[PDB]
Formats: C-alpha cells, sequence, structure tokens
C-alpha cells in the first residue's frame, strides 16, 4: 500500500534519472531506495561509485526521506554511521531533491563554518592533506563496488 | 583621511582579530559561555576532567556567523554607537524592479548602505480538523485548517486568519476530501486531477482560494542581512562598493574578508552588482534566483552549490535598503580604539599571538565559573 | 509578561511577550531591537535549544525569565 505521490515520483525518477545518479527501488518495500552517486568532476571524489540507502517514511512527502551512506566516505559531512548533515523540508522537494544536495556536496566538499566534527577540522587547517585522503578512500572503497 | 581607508582599516582589523573586533573583554565572554555550558558538563565520573571536555570543544572565541549580528558591528564601527542607534531608526525602502531608488541614493559621497531580505513563506501544507480538536496555541503554525464551517490560516504568530470562506463552502470541500492521506496533505499536489474526482476537484479549489489569500498576508520574514560600503571616487566612473556580510549557514565577516569576495564583488561595478540585486527580488525563475542568490550571498568558491537542490530558492524575495553617510575620521577612531584595547589588555607582537591570549583568557575564566558552580 | 535576552557579548534586553507567544514571535521581536533577521538567530531556555515552530509554554517560560540568544551556528 503506497501512495499515490510516492508511486508517480518513482517512475518520474527512473524516466527522468538525475544525470550522474542511478536510484532504484527495493524488491519487497518499495518505500527503500538504493542509490548510486557518481565522484563529480575536478573534486577529491572523480572516479569513483559511491552507494547510498534512501527511505520514505510514513508522512512523506510532509516529511522528509531518510539517508545514509553505504561506502565508506572521507567527508566531513558523513560521519562513521553513514549519516549526512543537511528542517529545510519543504513538501514541493522530492526524492531528486535531496540527491541533487548530495552530490554537491561531493562537487564542493570544503565544510561549512557551523560544522565542528573533527573530520570538518582537519579538512579546515591541512586541507591538503585531507583532499589526499578523500582522493585514497575513493580508489579504496568506490572503484571496484 | 579617506572613505577607501575606513574600508582597508576595518578588513584588515576583522581578518587578523575576528571577533576581537567586538571589544569585548575576553573574561566575559568566557564568563557568558560558561553559564549558557553549565548543562552540557558530564557529572558522572571524574569532573574537574569532565569541566574542562566542555572548554576544550568551546567556540566562545570563533565570530559570530548570524548576518544580521555582523550588520550591527559594521554600523557600530563606521557610524558609532549613538550614529548606529540612530540608523537603525530610519526606514526600510523596498527596492525598485531596477534598482533605480538605489542607484539615486549614492550621489558620490561616504555612504554606508544596510539590506534587509526577506523570503516569502507561505503556507504549503493544510490539515482538515474538527473545531473541537483546533487549538491555535498547539497546532502546527504556518499551515491552512479546514474545518466543516471555516477556512482559516494559521500563521507564524499563531493568530487565526480567516481565508473569507463561507460554512457552504467550507462544509462541501470538508465532506468531499474523504481519503485518510488527504486528511492531513499538502497544498499545490502536481498529481490532482480535478477532473478524474470530487475529492481532487475539491482540494485543487482549495489550493486556489488559498493562493488568492495568501498573496494578500504578509508572509514575509527576515532572511538575510548584509551592508554595502560605497566610498567617495575621485571620478563618477572610478566609484566602486564593497559588501561586508556573514551568513548563518556558511560563514563569517572574517572569512568573507579572507576571500577578497568584497573585492571580487566590487569589480562587479556600482550598476552591475544593483542590476543582480534587483533583479533577485524580480525574476519568477527560481533557477535563476538561486545561481544569483549564490552569485553574491555564497561564501567564495561555493558560488555554484549554495543553492542548489535542496537550497533552491523556490520563494519570491525582496530586498530592502537604507543609506546615510559615514564620516571617515569617527569611524577610523572608532577602528583606532578597538585597536588600542586590543593593544592594552591582550598583548602581543602581531595579531596572531594576540588572539591566542585572547582564546586563553577566555577558556580560563570559563573554567573559573564553571568549577565555581560545580566543584 | 518581561522577559529577558542575553547574548554571549554581555548584552540584555527586555522582551515584552505572553506565555502563548511562537519563538518566532520572540525572533520577529529581536529583529524589531537588533535588527537580527529570525532566520539567523538561535534561542536557548536552561540549555535547552527553542524550536521555531513551539511557543513559550511549550518550554514552561514564564514571567521574567532569561533566554539565551546564540548568534553562533555550530552543528554537525
Amino acid at each position: 500500500g503506497l501512495p499515490r505521490r510516492i508511486i508517480k515520483e518513482t517512475q518520474r525518477l527512473l524516466a527522468e534519472p538525475v544525470p550522474g545518479i542511478k536510484a532504484e527501488p527495493d524488491e519487497s518495500n518499495a518505500r527503500y531506495f538504493h542509490v548510486v552517486i557518481a565522484g563529480p568532476q575536478d573534486s577529491p571524489f572523480e572516479g569513483g561509485t559511491f552507494k547510498l540507502e534512501l527511505f520514505l517514511p510514513e508522512e512523506y512527502p510532509m516529511a522528509a526521506p531518510k539517508v545514509r551512506f553505504m561506502t565508506k566516505i572521507y567527508h566531513p559531512n558523513v560521519d562513521k554511521l553513514g549519516r549526512i548533515c543537511l528542517d529545510k523540508w519543504s513538501p514541493a522537494l522530492q526524492i531528486r531533491t535531496v540527491l541533487l544536495s548530495i552530490q554537491a556536496l561531493l562537487s564542493a566538499p570544503n565544510p561549512d563554518d557551523p560544522l565542528a566534527n573533527d573530520v570538518a577540522e582537519q579538512w579546515k587547517t591541512n586541507e591538503a592533506q585531507a583532499i589526499e585522503t578523500a582522493r585514497a578512500w575513493t580508489r579504496l572503497y568506490a572503484m571496484n563496488n | 583621511k579617506t572613505g577607501l581607508h575606513v574600508h582597508e582599516k576595518i578588513k584588515h582589523m576583522v581578518k587578523n582579530y575576528g571577533t576581537m573586533i567586538t571589544g569585548i573583554p575576553a573574561e566575559i565572554l568566557g564568563q557568558n559561555e560558561a553559564e549558557i555550558s553549565v548543562g552540557y558538563v558530564k557529572k558522572m565520573g571524574n569532573m574537574k576532567e569532565n569541566i574542562a571536555e566542555v572548554v576544550r570543544k568551546s567556540e566562545m572565541t570563533q565570530p559570530t556567523n548570524s548576518a544580521g549580528k555582523a550588520s550591527n558591528e559594521v554600523c557600530d564601527l563606521l557610524l558609532g554607537t549613538e550614529g548606529a542607534s540612530e540608523f537603525e531608526k530610519s526606514s526600510y525602502q523596498v527596492l525598485s524592479g531596477d534598482g533605480s531608488n538605489l542607484k539615486g541614493s549614492l550621489p558620490n559621497k561616504n555612504l554606508l548602505v544596510r539590506v534587509e531580505m526577506d523570503r516569502f513563506n507561505a503556507p504549503q501544507k493544510y490539515q482538515k480538523i474538527k473545531r473541537e480538536e483546533f487549538n491555535p496555541e498547539t497546532a502546527e503554525k504556518n499551515k491552512i485548517y479546514l474545518l466543516e464551517d471555516q477556512l482559516v490560516y494559521l500563521d507564524i504568530f499563531g493568530k487565526v486568519i480567516d481565508l473569507g470562506q463561507t460554512s457552504d463552502t467550507c462544509h462541501r470541500l470538508f465532506n468531499a476530501i474523504t481519503t485518510p492521506f488527504y486528511q492531513n496533505y499538502i497544498l499545490y499536489d502536481e498529481y490532482i486531477d480535478p477532473e478524474e474526482s470530487a475529492e481532487e476537484a475539491a482540494m485543487f479549489e482549495m489550493g486556489e482560494i488559498v493562493k488568492a489569500k495568501m498573496k494578500n498576508i504578509d508572509c514575509w520574514t527576515a532572511t538575510h542581512s548584509f551592508t554595502i560600503f560605497v566610498p567617495e571616487s575621485d571620478s563618477e566612473d572610478t566609484r566602486t562598493l564593497y559588501p561586508y556580510q556573514a551568513y548563518w549557514t556558511s560563514h563569517t565577516l572574517q572569512q568573507w574578508f579572507s576571500g577578497d569576495k568584497d573585492e571580487k564583488l566590487s569589480r562587479l561595478g556600482i550598476d552591475g552588482y544593483i542590476e543582480k540585486l534587483a533583479l533577485l527580488g524580480t525574476t519568477t525563475d527560481s533557477k535563476i534566483r538561486s545561481s544569483i542568490y549564490g552569485e553574491l550571498f555564497s561564501p567564495p568558491g561555493k558560488e555554484h552549490v549554495f543553492c542548489t537542490g535542496m537550497n533552491e530558492k523556490f520563494s519570491p524575495l525582496r530586498v530592502k535598503f537604507k543609506v546615510t553617510e559615514v564620516n571617515p575620521e569617527i569611524a577610523l577612531q572608532n577602528l583606532e580604539e578597538v585597536q588600542e584595547f586590543i593593544d592594552t589588555n591582550y598583548p602581543g607582537e602581531n595579531a596572531k599571538d594576540q588572539c591566542e591570549l585572547y582564546k586563553i583568557k577566555a577558556q580560563e575564566a570559563m573554567t573559573k565559573q564553571l568549577e565555581m558552580r560545580l566543584l | 509578561m518581561q522577559i529577558f535576552v542575553k547574548t554571549l557579548t554581555g548584552k540584555t534586553i527586555t522582551l515584552e511577550v505572553e506565555p502563548s507567544d511562537t519563538i518566532e514571535n520572540v525572533k520577529a521581536k529581536i529583529q524589531d531591537k537588533e535588527g537580527i533577521p529570525p532566520d539567523q538567530q538561535r534561542l536557548i531556555f536552561a540549555g535547552k535549544q527553542l524550536e521555531d515552530g513551539r511557543t513559550l509554554s511549550d518550554y514552561n517560560i514564564q514571567k521574567e525569565s532569561t533566554l539565551h540568544l546564540v548568534l553562533r551556528l555550530r552543528g554537525c
């Protein structure tokens, strides 16, 4: 039993997939999505393929989808559990909206001032050392999966 | 003593000193941060080490990133405490479609512009509710509520705003929307076809009523603030402006200045900068609105990612301004007085050493008060 | 009733409010006195963050209570 909005958004999501990103529903529960984002060009993640997991709660679209990283990523906005840092949800947004923003965080991984985790503290002080760590982990966990 | 010298001095001092430009004693920052953070102290094991755990992760000496606070500090320095207080008594003017009223308020003098930008935050959700269960004090704000005899908008102040519908009309809408998933749903669904059902017809009709009434309801909330410094120039074609800003979710004025974005935007020219700023409030293309918003207000280097995806600027914006004249001597003395305060209470050979002493003295005052209430 | 809003720099202002007033109502009154956009403020009461959709009564904020105006966003 799926709401009509979720059914037709899924169809438009596959008939017009967001560039550089491929997302599919799960065979059992159609509220779970398996996502794959390409590493943006001229970024420390170029050449990599990053898998994610997206879920649509019962309150969607009045509530935002739930995202989590699968492949290990070195990023000041992603934690050790795959949770991403992003109360600015409107029902006009959709799944492709959330995906385009995650893709944009890899295109510009430099941390924002409010970010106060230590992956963000390392990227701030020794940015050159952190960019090569992001380049290293891209070759490890995102180039053969 | 030029207006340009005023720009270079405040840029130099904010870059070098950050939060110390406000002239607040470090002990006060540490004491106020202490009373704020006394709840976050872990009271299980070693309390002396648990207090230092809170002090180490402190941010009391990192500069504000509120755009409004940054604008308050710019005005205080350029106009003085009394001059700033008079400047805020002035009233904002809505920027014209082309920006002519602002272009015509810079008569080649040392001028300070303060800007407040509002976003229209109209409701996007609705819910059917019975009058007996509708409590405006606790219900979700900025939302439409369809009762069996009335259509109301609950604004952000918790006030019931009537949308001019009769009981017969609302009774028809209330009774036509029966699908359980549509009792508490959204306005302006893209898949609601009013020719496929009486429920979808009623939902589309309600959306049209709300859109027409909301055009006349003040949903404007201030979302951004900054200042523009327009120094005097020799030629009429040599005059340039300098925008100063912090941004809540993004950056401080120190980072703004450190990235030279004030000078990068200054190269757009006075008419070029105003043209984009005026277009920001007039365009109906959310993609154009986003890229202009990113170009003008993003931190340096994030202009293309600032307002994409979830940060796309879907709501209308309006730009308001106010202008007053700057006395360079007043501004340069206000800046020198801050330098005197810094050189006297936090001495050092260079700016970097003075900031570290300032942070240490703020940290030990925070430890002293936290311990005076927890040991 | 009166409530007090105190900042990190020591400044204290008095706001005239009702217990039923929303947090966005309080941020607008701060905008009136300090010129700070409500979108770029954060309010704290007794170590707990005040959310925009709530009211002062949801946190038992009473007469002459002291709130804290946070002007530096720190998250994640």
